[PDB]
């Protein structure tokens, strides 16, 4: 039973206060039942779109979740992923310089 | 082929009933079906191999058990009237068993063995056709579990014999009615006119076994053979 | 209900053709098999149909299958008396072990004997111990024996016997009553019986 | 060289509950989607129909429809067949398709994985347990091979239908397949795992297709510590690749990120660390830094 790895990133170079797209891409997990949620300042975002789930050569599932947003200096964007691999859900915040 | 038994049984609402099934044909998976009028066979339980059973389409009220590869059993812990059917044990490409007739009743006080009577040919039928018909009349039995055999000179005949496909209710308007069944036998007039010839109308009835407790004043209606006989006449 | 058969029951004359239909809605349709069941007896295989358009024959039996119309017919070529039975049509969804069989309700086939020489007669047969019966026998298969209109009289359905020693077949039906008024002549006066029916005087 | 693969994930939870979702990739573009929700396959692109007529495609969808339904019920039985061995939950994956080569030449495959590990493959005319696989699979394998009718049509799809579809799909989708998307790039930096060291990051995003070339340069000399990242996917079927370089603090100057892509022609993206441009961007993206790993 393999553990999900989460990468969080943006579609365009991140200017502050300008409309952009944030991507939460989970990989390496198994089995396929998994709960991806995206967080602006702790609360969920009413519409988050997900792609159809596939898997890679090693047989590990992967899925892209992507939401529209506007980055700033203060606002905190995060991706919480719930899985059977982990008793407590993995919350990964969007580090920008990352 | 498939050798299942008992080939015929009757038991009361609540008795334990098991239906054995045997086969030397060597098949992994084997099946329990049941047939009812205007339905076609339905799966009850079914096995894939020794020590393993699975539920079919209509599994309620029944169980299954696989000990050997060759054996199978369909089990009724508590019997019910609605489990009155015929039971076929299949083996598989899929080859079937001869069938088991199980009448499950509300109460066993209503069970009667038959009265078998042979009627003798009429001098008219002799005179006119040059043939002799001997009627048999098994009457007053319940339920309708009976096979009728003709025995000529202590040997069973098939030629010139016609039994009724199904018996008739002696009192149609009510349900728990007794049954009657009729069979013919037609020999040549010269054949009937020999006194050395011997006729018997053997009737096997299926009823109580020596496991069901009885109380009432008349004899217990067990599985038994009742039969009548007539002898050839010179005139 | 997955596999429906037509007709319900069918009647044909000794040594004549008969057609039987099976009309399934089963997916997948690996194969269709026809079965013959004699009364009391189990199920004997007749023949198996496999391909999308298939057609087989075996003895007088000859069946054809159209998997694309999910429909089959079974022909018997000149039917015998040994043929009166139920004809069950089953369909198999897989050609392995992990498949289940779908059973039709079957067709009841009845082969009436051809009787070129009728001889309509109702006889009276005495018991070995004093009690009698009325045996209505030797009539053509174009007469139906109706049931009794009074529950004191009992009239059985007609049935065919073959004296295969003399290649001779004959219809017959037994009727008896415990009532006093009951005379063998007017015993089948529910049924339709011909003029030339012989009613021998009992006394 | 094009690799057309059909992916099937099926989740058996218990004796009753089950799910099957399917996706189909040509190279690395999604073409087909089959949800457990819907009884029909969906196109994700306009040209996904391939080079096939409406009726010609119906026979496929219909046969596949029959398959999903059958597949579930077959495994559900195979589970019952092994009474104690192999209990729920069960995860089964199918990756099948064909690779494309110069000429008419192609090679097809059908790989099956039980619970993560790859264990069964279709080869020639029969399923077979892979070398280095559990022996209990043998009985279920023997059961499945008896079906010549399936084993026939599987050869049909692998030997014939696969390349005769994919030779189509390629000739029908050359328009989207040869499209060119220009990459945007930006620099940034984080602390290094090591004390007194720092990590420089070159982000590349929005380029199509995949094959790209990112390198940290001091003039004509490529920096050998330039570590390429992984390809992260974007919503609009582009790509994202960052390339990082570790530096001794105060060796950041003079360096530049060079990007070579098919999209641009010859005009490489060369971002200079500490250029009036780099500073303009970095001031345009400042924040509080909670919470930063
Ligand atoms: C091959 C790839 C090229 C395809 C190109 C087309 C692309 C278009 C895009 C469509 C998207 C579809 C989604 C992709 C799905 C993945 C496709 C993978 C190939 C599917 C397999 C083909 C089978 C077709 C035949 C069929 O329907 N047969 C099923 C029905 C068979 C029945 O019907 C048939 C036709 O009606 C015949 O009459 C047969 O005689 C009858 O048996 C049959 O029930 C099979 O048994 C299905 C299961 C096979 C999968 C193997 C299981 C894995 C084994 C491991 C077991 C371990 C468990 C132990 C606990
Ligand atoms: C599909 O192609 C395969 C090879 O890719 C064929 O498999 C061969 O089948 C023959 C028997 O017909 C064997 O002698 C070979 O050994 C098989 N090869 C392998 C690798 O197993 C197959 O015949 C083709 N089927 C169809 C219907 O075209
Ligand atoms: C089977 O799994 C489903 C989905 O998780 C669940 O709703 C159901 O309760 C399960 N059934 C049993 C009998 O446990
Ligand atoms: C998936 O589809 C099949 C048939 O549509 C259905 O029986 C099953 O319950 C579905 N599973 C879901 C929706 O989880």
């Amino acid at each position: 039973q393999k553990t999900p790895q989460i990468q969080v990133y943006s579609r365009h170079p991140p200017e502050n206060g300008k409309p952009n797209i944030l991507n939460c891409y989970v990989t390496q997990f198994h089995p396929p039942h998994i709960e991806i949620q995206m967080l602006k300042n702790g609360k969920k975002i009413p519409k988050v779109e997900m792609s159809d789930m596939s898997f890679s050569k090693d047989w590990s599932f992967y899925i892209l979740a992507h939401t529209e947003f506007t980055p700033t200096e203060t606002d905190t964007y995060a991706c919480r992923v719930k899985h059977a691999s982990m008793a407590e859900p993995k919350t990964v915040y969007w580090d920008r310089d990352m | 082929a498939v050798t299942q038994s008992p080939r015929n049984k009757v038991a009361v609402t609540g008795g334990k009933v098991t239906l054995s099934c045997n086969q030397t044909n060597n098949h992994n998976n084997m099946y329990w079906y049941r047939q009812d009028t205007g339905h076609g066979l339905r799966l009850i339980h079914y096995s894939y191999g020794a020590g393993s059973t699975e539920k079919g389409d209509i599994p309620d009220g029944y169980k299954a058990s696989r000990p050997s590869q060759e054996n199978f059993s369909l089990i009724l812990e508590l019997a019910t009237p609605s489990q009155t059917s015929v039971y076929f044990c299949a083996s598989g490409e899929q080859f079937f068993g001869p069938g088991t007739r199980l009448t499950v009743l509300e109460d066993l006080k209503n069970v009667f063995p038959p009265e078998v009577a042979v009627f003798e040919p009429s001098e008219a039928e002799i005179s006119h056709t040059q043939k002799a018909t001997l009627v048999c009349l098994a009457t007053g039995f319940y339920p309708d579990h009976v096979e009728l055999s003709w025995w000529v000179n202590g040997k069973e005949v098939h030629s010139g014999v016609c039994t009724d496909p199904q018996p008739l209710k002696e009192q149609p308007a009510l349900n728990d009615s007794r049954y009657a069944l009729s069979s013919r036998l037609r020999v040549s007039a010269t054949f009937w006119q020999n006194p050395r010839n011997h006729f018997r109308c053997q009737v096997q009835f299926y009823g109580l076994s020596e496991n069901d407790e009885w109380t009432q004043d008349r004899a217990k209606p067990v599985t038994q053979i009742v039969s009548a006989e007539a002898w050839g006449r010179a005139d | 209900t997955q596999v429906e058969q037509s007709p319900q029951s069918l009647v044909v004359r000794q040594g004549e053709n008969s057609v039987l239909q099976c009309n399934y809605s089963v997916t997948p349709d690996n194969h269709l098999r026809w079965f013959k069941q004699d009364t009391g007896k189990g199920l004997v295989s007749l023949t198996v149909l496999v391909d999308q358009k298939d057609k087989t024959s075996n003895g007088r039996y000859s069946a054809t299958l159209d998997k694309d119309a999910k429909h089959s017919t079974l022909h018997i070529t000149a039917t015998l008396l040994d043929d009166t039975a139920t004809y069950i049509c089953v369909v198999g969804d897989r050609g392995s072990a992990l498949g289940r069989l779908h059973f039709g309700a079957g067709t009841q086939l009845i082969v009436i004997p051809d009787i070129q020489n009728p001889d309509p007669a109702v006889y009276q047969l005495r018991d070995s111990k004093s009690k009698s019966v009325c045996l209505f026998t030797d009539f053509d298969s174009q007469t139906n024996v109706s049931q009794s209109k009074d529950s004191d009289v009992y009239i059985t359905d007609k049935c065919v016997l073959d004296m295969r020693s003399m290649d001779f077949k004959s219809n017959s039906a037994v009727a008896w009553s415990n009532k006093s008024d009951f005379a063998c002549a007017n015993a089948f006066n529910n049924s339709i019986i011909p003029e030339d029916t012989f009613f021998p005087s009992p006394e | 060289n094009y690799t057309f693969r059909c992916l099937q994930m099926s989740s058996f939870a218990n004796r009753s509950w089950s799910r099957t979702d399917s996706v189909v990739w040509l190279g690395d573009l999604q073409t087909h989607r089959w949800s457990n929700d819907s009884a029909t396959i969906s196109f994700t692109k306009p040209w996904s129909q391939g080079k096939l007529s409406n009726q010609q495609w119906e026979k496929l969808q219909h046969m596949f429809q029959v398959y999903r339904v059958s597949f579930t019920r077959d495994i559900q039985e195979l589970v019952k067949m092994m009474s104690p061995k192999e209990d729920y939950p069960i995860e089964i994956q199918l990756s099948a398709g064909c690779e494309m080569y110069p000429g008419n030449a192609s090679e097809s495959f059908l790989h099956v994985a039980f619970q993560g590990k790859y264990v069964v493959r279709f080869w020639g005319t029969s399923w077979q347990t892979v070398p280095g696989a559990p022996s209990w699979l043998d009985l279920p394998i023997k059961v499945l091979n008896a079906d010549q009718g399936t084993s026939a049509t599987v050869q049909m799809l692998l030997n014939d239908t696969c390349p005769l579809f994919v030779r189509g799909l390629l000739e029908a989708g050359k328009s989207d397949l040869e499209k060119q998307e220009k990459p945007v790039a930006w620099l940034s930096s984080v602390p290094s795992s090591a004390h007194g060291h720092r990590q420089l990051v070159c982000h590349v995003s929005g380029f199509y297709p995949k094959p790209v070339w990112v390198m940290w340069m001091r003039g004509d000399q490529e920096q050998q510590g330039t570590h390429r990242g992984d390809f992260l996917p974007n919503a609009d079927e582009t790509w994202y690749l960052q390339a990082t370089l570790d530096v001794e603090a105060g060796e950041e100057a003079g360096l530049a990120c060079r990007v070579k892509h098919s999209s641009l022609g010859g005009q490489d993206i060369i971002l200079y660390w500490g250029s009036l441009h780099h500073i303009l961007d970095a001031q345009k993206m400042v924040w509080n830094h909670r919470h930063h790993h």
